[PDB]
This record gives C-alpha cells, sequence and structure tokens, in this order.
C-alpha cells in the first residue's frame, strides 16, 4: 500500500 | 566607470582588439546582468555577447576577465532554459570544467556556481555536465582533512550544485555518478554549516525518489541514523528535506522502513505531526501512511510510540492535504493490522473523525474513508461485535453520511456505500 511521492537557479548579485 | 552601460557599448568595447577595453566591456555586461530589476539577458544573448564571453574563460593570461564573463555567463544561464541552452551552445560546459582546476578560489567557485545553474536545468544538460566530467573536478575541490577549512560561501555552492546533479527525474542520475557523489554526500551530511546540511539532505531526498533500488544505494551507505538526527533540528530548511528524504525511505521495502524505526524516527513523530507548519504536518502524515502500511510489528511500532492518538489528532483538524495522508494512514492502518491493533484504534476514537471527513466534497478521501470503515468492520465480525460498531457510527451521525453516499455520484462510492447500510444497518 505504498504511495511514492532549494532553487534550481540562481543569479549571483553584488 | 563601468556602470550602466548600454548593450551597444558593451559590444563595442568587446569588439575591440584591446584586452584591457574587453576587460572593462565585460565587466559592464556583469553588472547589467547583475541588477535585480529585469536584467537584459535577451539583449546581450542576441548581440552575440555568449562565445565571446565563454573565449575569455579560456585566458589564463588574464584572470579578471575570466572572473566577469563567469559571472556573467553565471547569471545568463540562471534564467529560462533558453537562455540557459544559449550558454550551452557557446560551448561553456568544458570551459566551465577547467575552470575548476584555476589557482584562483574566487574563479573557480564561480565555475562550480555557472555549473550549477546548467545542471539545474533538467536531466539533459544535467547529464551533458557530467558526460564533460565535472565529477571527478568537483569533488577534488572538497578533497581536505576537514571541510571547516574551506570558505563558507564556497562550500554552499559546491554543496549547492553536487544536489544539482543529483536533482530531476525522467531519468535519475546515472546509476555511477551517484555512486561516485555520494560518500561526498554523506560527508557533507555531517557538516555544521545549516545551509549546507539542507542543501545536503535535498541532494538525499532527490536520490531516494524513485525505485528501491535507488533508495538502497543510499540506505547502504548508513545515512538514516544521521537522517533522523537532522529530522529533530530547529532549523525548518533542515527539517524539511530531511523529512522529504525519510519519507522517501518508507516508501521502498519493509526492510528499508525498518531501518528508518531502528533508528528512532518514531520518537520525533509528536512533533512532527503537531507542527505549526503546514508542510511539514503533511509530509509527516505522507510518512506515518506508507509505514502503516508495513509489517504488524512496524504497525506495532507506531503504536508504541503513542502515533495513534496523533493520527486521530490530525484527522480531527489539519489542513484538507492533510487529513488526506491521515484518512491513507488509516485505511493502510486497518488493512495490515491485526484485530487487536484495529481495536485499538476504534478506541482511540478514530471513528467520529472518521465519519466527519465523509462530507468532504473529495471522491478519492471518500472511497479511502469507506475502505478502513469496512476493515473495521470486518475485524468487529471476529470478535461479533459489529451491532456495538454500528451504533458508534449511528451515535455521531455516520450513518446519515453512508446512506446518503448511496447516491453518490461516483459508481465504486455508491457500490460501496449501499454495501455497507444493507450489511451492518
Ligand atoms: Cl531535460
Ligand atoms: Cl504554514
Amino acid at each position: 500500500g505504498k504511495r511514492k511521492l532549494s532553487v534550481p537557479k540562481r543569479p549571483k548579485l553584488p | 566607470g563601468t556602470v550602466n552601460w548600454s548593450v551597444e557599448d558593451i559590444v563595442k568595447g568587446i569588439n575591440s582588439n584591446n584586452l584591457e577595453s574587453q576587460l572593462q566591456a565585460t565587466q559592464a555586461a556583469r553588472k547589467l546582468l547583475s541588477r535585480e530589476k529585469q536584467p537584459p539577458i535577451d539583449n546581450i544573448i542576441r548581440a552575440g555577447l555568449i562565445p565571446k564571453f565563454v573565449s575569455f574563460l579560456g585566458k589564463t593570461d588574464c584572470s579578471p576577465i575570466q572572473f566577469e564573463s563567469a559571472w556573467a555567463l553565471t547569471n545568463i544561464a540562471s534564467g529560462t532554459s533558453e537562455q540557459t541552452k544559449a550558454v550551452v551552445d557557446g560551448g561553456a560546459i568544458p570551459a566551465f570544467i577547467s575552470l575548476l582546476a584555476s589557482p584562483h578560489a574566487h574563479i573557480s567557485e564561480q565555475a562550480v556556481w555557472a555549473l550549477g545553474n546548467i545542471a539545474g536545468d533538467g536531466s539533459a544538460f544535467r547529464d551533458l555536465v557530467i558526460k564533460h566530467g565535472a565529477i571527478d573536478p568537483l569533488l577534488a575541490l572538497l578533497a581536505v582533512p576537514d571541510l571547516s577549512t574551506l570558505a563558507c560561501g564556497y562550500l554552499r555552492n559546491l554543496t549547492w550544485t553536487l544536489s544539482n546533479l543529483c536533482r530531476n527525474k525522467n531519468p535519475a542520475p546515472p546509476l555511477d555518478a551517484v555512486e561516485q557523489i555520494l560518500p561526498t554526500l554523506v560527508r557533507l551530511l555531517h557538516h555544521n554549516d545549516p545551509e549546507v546540511l539542507a542543501d545536503s539532505c535535498w541532494a538525499i531526498s532527490y536520490l531516494t525518489d524513485g525505485p528501491n533500488e535507488r533508495i538502497e544505494m543510499v540506505v547502504k551507505k548508513g545515512v538514516v541514523p544521521q537522517l533522523v538526527k537532522l529530522l529533530g533540528a530547529t532549523e525548518l530548511p533542515i527539517v524539511t528535506p530531511a523529512l522529504r528524504a525519510i519519507g522517501n525511505i518508507v516508501t521502498g521495502t519493509d526492510e528499508q522502513t525498518q531501518k528508518v524505526i531502528d533508528a528512532g524516527a518514531l520518537a520525533v513523530f509528536p512533533s512532527l505531526l503537531t507542527n505549526p507548519k503546514t508542510n511539514i504536518q503533511k509530509e509527516a502524515t505522507w510518512t506515518m501512511s506508507n509505514i502503516t502500511a508495513g509489517r504488524q510489528d512496524q504497525i506495532q511500532q507506531v503504536v508504541n510510540h503513542g502515533l495513534v492518538p496523533f493520527l486521530v489528532g490530525v484527522l480531527s483538524k489539519a489542513d484538507f492535504k492533510t487529513q488526506k495522508e491521515a484518512a491513507w494512514a488509516i485505511t493502510n492502518y486497518t488493512s495490515g493490522g491485526t484485530v487487536e491493533q484495529i481495536v485499538y484504534l476504534v478506541h482511540c476514537g478514530i471513528i467520529e473523525p472518521l465519519m466527519n471527513l465523509l462530507s468532504a466534497k473529495d471522491t478519492k478521501i471518500i472511497q479511502v474513508i469507506l475502505d478502513a470503515i469496512s476493515n473495521i468492520f470486518q475485524a468487529a465480525e471476529k470478535l461479533g461485535e459489529t451491532e456495538k460498531l454500528s451504533i458508534m457510527i449511528e451515535e455521531c451521525g455516520g450513518l446519515d453520511k453512508i446512506e446518503a453516499l448511496q447516491r453518490h455520484e461516483n459508481e465504486s462510492v455508491y457500490k460501496a456505500s449501499l454495501n455497507l447500510i444493507e450489511k451492518y444497518f
């Protein structure tokens, strides 16, 4: 009966 | 001096055969791409500046222009998929991998960051970054006796980039890549910095989201006790991915689920099931549902830790999505549990909040609850107590709801409801 189921990108700011 | 240039000014400086003019123009481009308010990324791309920036990455003789171009390319790669693609199409991947060996820490860090943005775009670019051989030089940067000697931001970027290499499915990362990364990932999981810990847990959660073979690779590394320890952390950004990871692991085999229990995870759930943050409460209940779907001795562990009244509490009052997971936890409990365990569930007061949810405008949860009521009645037959159970359901308005469900829009809902009426009422 099992049921299976931090940003990817970031700009560098000053 | 290099502030607020126009794109044509930048093009003009870069197109000159003057390395210093190119450096100043590149820095101006970086500052343009660094303003939080809508950076003109598409303008920079249309001007054909990407291949120029990529070529500047190779100028070992001029480290400042390597850094400015790396920073500029990093921010372009942080945008949309098409913008990230434009960076990749410029041949930036092998150029950034070469920069990982730079003697300048701020430059190699920028290469780490850029590769993180590229890999973070999706499975394809993630695997392409891996194919270009990024893993070895990335891990080599962490080949130190003590991680604490590394710069804080430097270590955080590396951990974040590594987590992106573990990220995404369809397809999942290559098995040989995951095996190569795991030992470093385990070591990062024992670091003392909250952000490193958070990203380490996210990486583990990514790897544990899939077939049981993927879960087994992680569990074999003996990270479960550490995950359970981080489950009791005070920092919410640590508890969230730690809970997700634990939740993924208990979707596997009974033996893998047992590792979680043996690590002492159940003792944290009184807090988790009453956590102020709704998503923590939902994923904890979802985790509980998969644990109650295990063996009877595992269901007994749930009982021994006094988690049943907490399931009743969640079922009684929570966000609806959490209550839906609770209904699953109950149906799984009643499906595989012993008669004694099912009786205990009723004694804890599971019936009333279970009946109250039958008035929910959600077809699936109604099905789930009806299955639970069915399983509970089956246990009552073995004790000859179906009459006593019928009264309890009748006394809390449960019979009224089951009766009205006989005329429901769904097939199996009307079927199970009418079945219950004639059989026990
Ligand atoms: Cl993709
Ligand atoms: Cl919330």
